[PDB]
């Protein structure tokens, strides 16, 4: 159980690079693949992200994209760039110009052959795989180009497997392109069906987060990337720890997706604690419940209180105890009745993991999957509607071949989407 | 990544002279062309320590190349690529086309292709020139019509001077700045207009300064250049290319004519007092009394406008500074477009010439909007020309060249057609 | 059965203040929050006010609400200032302007959720607690306005528990404010029926007690307040120590209030002596008892000897003999016997603890419910009788709203409760 | 928390000047701008090492500005904050309002805005004018007009100078100091009132100097200011805000003229013989022979008034000492007023500038009274305008700029009623 990883787009690399500079720390390897750990827990499934090198060295198994060039000489230059095998490295020479219709059609068609041949190299080196995890932007060209395309190659040649996507998702409130909505749009028709777990996060909530609860004043690039990889690093921290109770992707997907077309989730993790008021604070289970569930700290723009969860599930990590754990699961679920589906009874997923973060006793991770995502959609489309009504910008686009079926498709499966929400809340 | 200058006229030249001493200090770059990396987009290297541009000087007057030949900075340019001629154009567009247009457009149309010969990546042209004058208006518009069979799909831009309404030197000025208007509009992706008066108030006002002669006005025009083409040659926490430029400013084939602003500008005592912050710049690029082009934005509703900042700038407040304009009414924009601002943020502060009019700053902004306002610009030049018309003074030197009568009926219905299209966006 | 903390305005965190300096005294808790005591019965009832932090640490469970930052400083930056947690510090950016308008309906319309959510959390917390109490101002904008909006607001969450006020009502021989009697005739309206239990305070006599019985000369505000503290202390000592007797928060108010608006009462507090005339003095109960019925030194503007007492309470501490406590209230109220209440026999109340004051042997307390609170009501709605009938500085409070039945409404419940004590007097 | 001061006329350069000679020393920031905390209620950060004043001086002369351009203290203001005409108003509300003042009133008008988006929490602006000049009369009046628009609800203090009935210097005074009244009534939420003999008397008797000139009669007109924003900067046992000061003072709307007096002022040699304590202090603020405006409280009842001590000063005894004068029958306050008195002690010293006339105290007092004997200043000058008026003379120049023969009906119709409001309350 080991899986490949994938990284497009400009965004996808500052997001990308924080990751494999995080999971280094966690399994002990130094910036030149050296080891130097003391658990022997590290070594037992080491290789779920490393794969064996001569000389007692590990490299990553990343596969890095991109559609300019000018991202490659940050990414290999910069802390822990020197682990990635030269060979991953795959980019073009022109660019996107924020567009969907070069993204897919024009530059997209020629630099896909590159990757596909390292992806299938990753693939038969391994024994045997689960799944593949791929991290992007969802508001820029070559990302949701590029990305739309990989993913609609991949899931073909492997539909028995898992796939994930790790988007983000724009905000008006944090506009910062003329031709977003149009991005954003032409790509969801596509992941409504060729991926089976989306988790979506907004730069407007990330700015909230970081403002209020964490009292930064500057937040930088460099501190928002660093809230989402603590995302991706809990998920899969059971396939890499003993514990109590264990759950995997599989077990998400199976236990959390209740219908096929439902899977777009909201991530949150706690505690999230300033360096000033963290010595005012107790190390206990009840602290850490509350944190997750509450409307002020989760990593998207939409409040759950317009709404009922369907599932959730909560990841937790430390040695802890497992009726401190149900008991208070039941604790939230009878005394906030009005919130959840009143028929899918006991609506939580649990785990709990071993080994704790370093330079912490306890933390956790919740993925809640609410109807609260219906509104994400139409605030989106509404930018969408008020735009191509007049063929705003339309040139652009029209001179690759694209018909207006391809935007009404876009608006009206949307719209199917978004009815899907509504009768199940 | 490569890009080539042209400069045409008198004009081009005064203003190619700024640049060209404007892009040595930036890198660093001797007037020897040795460099006691990135440079490679305008510069060439050949063999160890020479560095010489990618320009070409093109004039039909000998005196104002004479300049550049003998002046300190004759050791940069590669000599044959600095061209002249015998006799000029008399300020005429007539002859500006036809008559002496063909006679030494082949020449340097042959350099062009050596010159396009060491590129690899190719983005565009850069062309200076100015409505006024027969030389900018004939010969400049004929290289164009060349230039765009023979590339196609790769984009050119010009920065053209516009002739003032009230302050001009000139008195045809009216019939050229007309018959220019058919090439610009169909062979220039995107179109930069820049009027001479409009400097000068930049100059009284907000710069201080008794008596702007033409260095100070030329000097305000290369800061422009430098910070678009800064994407290019440094690096930031947010990139902004030509290509990805054009998709998010310009919304239709027909309005490409950006309005330029920038800031700050500040005289050296008035830089100790005032705190320059990113939420206090970005607002003074908004007032009608520091653009670029005498019309009022106060008349116009924006589509499009673009943010360059370079320095010491973080996201995080570039987001509330940008909503903090749109909850004003005063500023206003158009209905079908609820998110009308493209941001480019580099990291790399701009860099002052010694012998010029700026203190040194942290930060710096440039502003591109592609606002309506300007149809005043055109709808006001073209009574004046009307006027003239009428009793058809001077178009006997014009006739007799070979352009015919009707050609000013294209050169009022091209006119007539594009304010309608500002009217009908509108 | 614990207790949460309210202060309001800056005569409330002056008080306050003082409070948690001299209570982590007894409980032994240092400025930094560690222990450093000797007594286990420190420990066994400490939760009543402090609730645990991770290593080792306690904090207090304190509300602290303000509305101008400038009064906010100082707390914090005070001695015992670090105690508090950074999230309880609550508090505005404009100010009241000595407004009952603004401190109701403008202003703290908008600071009322901020607080509210914190007061919520403080209740979550502990187990099983029983009241929340309050120390503000009877004159002032803000202590009137907000802590009239609290009050209402608190009540309808919990009519089932207990609720505690110690405020500061005006004089008029200390009069320093134009507009006072406007605050304290809107402000009373509420106590009437929002609050179970009333501690008045008149802070012209603090001056009495300082210069006749305690022979001071320059009484500061640190000096008043020090008084006041080891009142509201004093009432609680059941809650954290032992004792032969005892008597808790709702002990006390079924025992004393005999009909539910009659709820204002009179503290008192005894020893209180020089420190020159100290060592000239016997250490016997007889000597506590005297001075505390005496006249000359009760903690309020009132003669105790113009009315008649309904009933009191008096709660000593310090080992003591049980028929010596009793032995006395029957001498007083048989040597005295014009002075109370015929149809009530043996109307004191006893209470005794084990835990002395430190640095001493023996204490008193004395909480006497009398009728002799009805004139500090008609002098200061004297003072209001002359101002509202030519409506002077009326228009700057009907900027916001208020309507004369207001005022008349205002006038007329003070006369419906000055007619209840001179009935049953 | 923030508040910005506009001097206009020449009495503001006037006093304004002497104003920022005490800021600068009360704060520690020399003329310079630097500081070898609490000053941002009055200054502004640039950086690193720079603080300028949140000022705008205003004049319509080119002569009495110049004098801070050059002086001494050249470097703390902003030179666009330095704003002249070119002909002023030669003694004319009439040019003032009308004539002059509307072809600069745009101007400063563009710099408040821009003053006034550095706040956060704006209280108001402290104005410093007078009523003798046609200038500080008629474009002063114009700036209220388009201030109170633009904001509404903020306070606006105004700190005028009425004329002296007997040591006057001009020979249209009553004209000017009649139709400034309508702007003041209706456009003011306090305003303070200074006659300049009466600092004379003060200067005389208590502060022992030969000859008074108009650089001493300003510092004590500074000190004023001062007291009443230390509340604002500083901290200390018992607080007074700007807005919870009127609430205490103002009984109607339509009565919003305090006296002002400060104690103590003392010379050098007198400050060693006496004991400078809370009790008497007190005493000195009711003194007649000390109010700063020639009135006799006598014939007046005292409905309202505000105490502010600085220094080592303690709560006990200041009910002491206001309870004494509580008891006298010789000071008077109205049936209505059964506590008149608003206190705020505050802990820091007041500080002395060098070259003035006061010595050191660690104690100082300022009251703030709004009492009805001020009727007679206004009634009693309104003889004067009405001694004019009958032959109608100087009439003449005030017509031909533009005002009607009828605006001199509402200038008594105006003050007629105000003395009137002033009786029924009384
Ligand atoms: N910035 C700048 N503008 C100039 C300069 N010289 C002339 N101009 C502008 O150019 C206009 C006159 O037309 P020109 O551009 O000079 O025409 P030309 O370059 O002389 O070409 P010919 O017509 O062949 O002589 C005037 O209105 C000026 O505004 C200069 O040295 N610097
Ligand atoms: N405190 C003080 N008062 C002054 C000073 N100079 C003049 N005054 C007062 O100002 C009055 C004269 O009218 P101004 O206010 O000066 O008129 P102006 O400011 O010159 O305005 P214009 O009428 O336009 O010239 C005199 O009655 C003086 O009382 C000064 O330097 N200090
Ligand atoms: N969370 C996060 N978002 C980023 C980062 N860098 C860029 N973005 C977002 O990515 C969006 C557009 O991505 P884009 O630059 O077009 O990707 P590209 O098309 O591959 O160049 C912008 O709206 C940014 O908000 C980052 O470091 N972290
Ligand atoms: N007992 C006591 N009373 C105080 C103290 N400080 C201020 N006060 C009283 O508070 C009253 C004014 O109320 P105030 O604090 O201004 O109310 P606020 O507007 O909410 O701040 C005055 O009449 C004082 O008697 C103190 O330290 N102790
Ligand atoms: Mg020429
Ligand atoms: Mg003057």
């Amino acid at each position: 159980r080991e899986i490949v990883h994938i990284q497009a787009g400009q965004c996808g690399n500052q997001i990308g690079a924080k990751f494999w500079e995080i999971i280094s720390d966690e399994h002990g390897i130094d910036a030149t693949g050296a080891y130097h750990g003391d658990s022997d827990l590290q070594l037992e499934r080491i290789n779920v992200y490393y794969n064996e090198a001569s000389g007692g060295k590990y490299v990553p198994r990343a596969v890095l994209v991109d559609l300019e060039p000018g991202t490659m000489d940050s990414v290999r230059s910069g802390p822990f760039g020197q682990i990635f095998r030269p060979d991953n490295f795959v980019f073009g020479q022109s660019g996107a110009g924020n567009n969907w219709a070069k993204g897919h059609y024009t530059e997209g068609a020629e630099l896909v052959d590159s990757v596909l041949d390292v992806v299938r190299k990753e693939a038969e080196s391994c024994d045997c795989l689960q799944g593949f995890q791929l991290t992007h932007s969802l508001g820029g060209g070559t990302g949701s180009g590029m990305g739309t395309l990989l993913i609609s190659k991949i899931r073909e040649e492997y539909p028995d497997r898992i796939m994930n996507t790790y988007s983000v998702v724009p905000s008006p409130k944090v506009s910062d392109t003329v031709v977003e909505p149009y991005n954003a749009t032409l790509s969801v028709h596509q992941l409504v069906e060729n991926t089976d777990e989306t988790y979506c996060i907004d730069n407007e909530a990330l700015y909230d987060i970081c403002f209020r609860t964490l009292k930064l004043t500057t937040p930088t690039y460099g501190d928002l990337n660093h809230l989402v990889s603590l995302t991706m690093s809990g998920v899969t921290t059971c396939l890499r720890f003993p514990g109590q109770l264990n759950a995997d992707l599989r077990k998400l997907a199976v236990n959390m997706v209740p219908f096929p077309r439902l899977h777009f989730f909201m991530p949150g993790f706690a505690p999230l604690t300033s360096r000033g008021s963290q010595q005012y604070r107790a190390l206990t289970v009840p602290e850490l419940t509350q944190q997750m569930f509450d409307a002020k700290n989760m990593m998207a723009a939409c409040d759950p209180r317009h709404g009922r969860y369907l599932t959730v599930a909560a990841i937790f990590r430390g040695r802890m105890s497992m009726k401190e754990v149900d008991e208070q699961m039941l604790n939230i679920q009878n005394k906030n009745s009005s919130y959840f589906v009143e028929w899918i009874p006991n609506n939580v997923k649990t785990a709990v993991c071993d080994i704790p973060p370093r330079g912490l006793k306890m933390s956790a991770t919740f993925i809640g999957n609410s109807t609260a995502i219906q509104e994400l959609f139409k605030r989106i489309s509404e930018q969408f509607t008020a735009m191509f009504r007049r063929k705003a910008f339309l040139h652009w686009y029209t001179g690759e071949g694209m018909d207006e079926m391809e935007f009404t498709e876009a608006e009206s499966n949307m719209n199917d989407l978004v009815s899907e929400y509504q009768q199940y809340q | 990544r490569e890009c080539i200058s042209i400069h045409v006229g008198q004009a081009g030249v005064q203003i190619g002279n700024a640049c060209w001493e404007l892009y040595c200090l930036e890198h660093g770059i001797q007037p020897d062309g040795q460099m006691p990396d990135s440079f490679n987009t305008f510069f060439s290297e050949t063999g160890a320590g020479k560095h010489v541009p990618r320009a070409v000087f093109v004039d039909l007057e000998p005196t104002v190349v004479d300049e550049v030949r003998t002046g300190t900075y004759r050791q940069l340019f590669h000599p044959e690529q600095l061209i002249t001629g015998k006799e000029d154009a008399a300020n005429n567009y007539a002859r500006g086309h036809y008559t002496i247009g063909k006679e030494i457009v082949d020449l340097v149309l042959d350099r062009i292709r050596k010159l396009a010969d060491q590129c690899t990546g190719l983005q565009g042209f850069l062309i200076f020139h100015s409505f006024g004058g027969g030389t900018g208006s004939g010969f400049t518009s004929l290289l164009m019509e060349r230039l765009s069979v023979d590339y196609g799909k790769k984009s050119k831009l010009e920065f053209a001077i516009y002739p003032a309404p009230q302050v001009s030197t000139a008195v045809v000025e009216p019939y050229n700045s007309i018959l220019t208007t058919h090439t610009t509009l169909e062979h220039s992706d995107c179109a930069f207009m820049v009027d001479n008066e409009a400097i000068y108030d930049i100059c009284r006002r907000n710069l201080d300064i008794e008596r702007p002669t033409y260095t100070n006005l030329n000097r305000l025009i290369g800061q422009i250049v430098s910070s678009i083409t800064a994407s290019l040659r440094f690096d930031g926490a947010l990139n902004v290319d030509l290509t990805e430029f054009q998709t998010n400013l310009v919304p239709y084939p027909r309005i490409h004519f950006p309005l330029v602003t920038y800031a700050p500008v500040i005289s050296a005592e008035k830089a100790y007092h005032e705190q320059l912050s990113v939420a206090e710049i970005t607002n003074a690029c908004f007032e009608p009394a520091n653009q670029m082009v005498k019309c009022d934005p106060r008349h116009g509703k924006y589509m499009a406008c673009c943010m360059l900042y370079r320095g010491d700038v973080v996201p995080k407040d570039v987001n509330a500074a940008i909503a903090t304009i749109k909850t004003k009414r005063t500023i206003q924009f158009v209905d079908w477009c609820p998110t009308g601002f493209k941001v480019g943020i580099n990291y790399q502060p701009p860099t002052v010439v010694p012998g010029g009019d700026l203190a040194k700053v942290q930060r710096a902004v440039c502003m591109l909007s592609n606002t309506t306002a300007i149809a005043e610009a055109w709808a006001r030049l073209d009574h004046k020309f009307d006027l003239m018309y009428a009793k058809r003074a001077f178009v006997h030197w014009y006739v007799g060249e070979g352009m015919e009568e009707g050609e000013f009926s294209e050169a009022r219905e091209d006119l007539a057609a594009l304010e309608k299209d500002y009217e009908e966006v509108g």
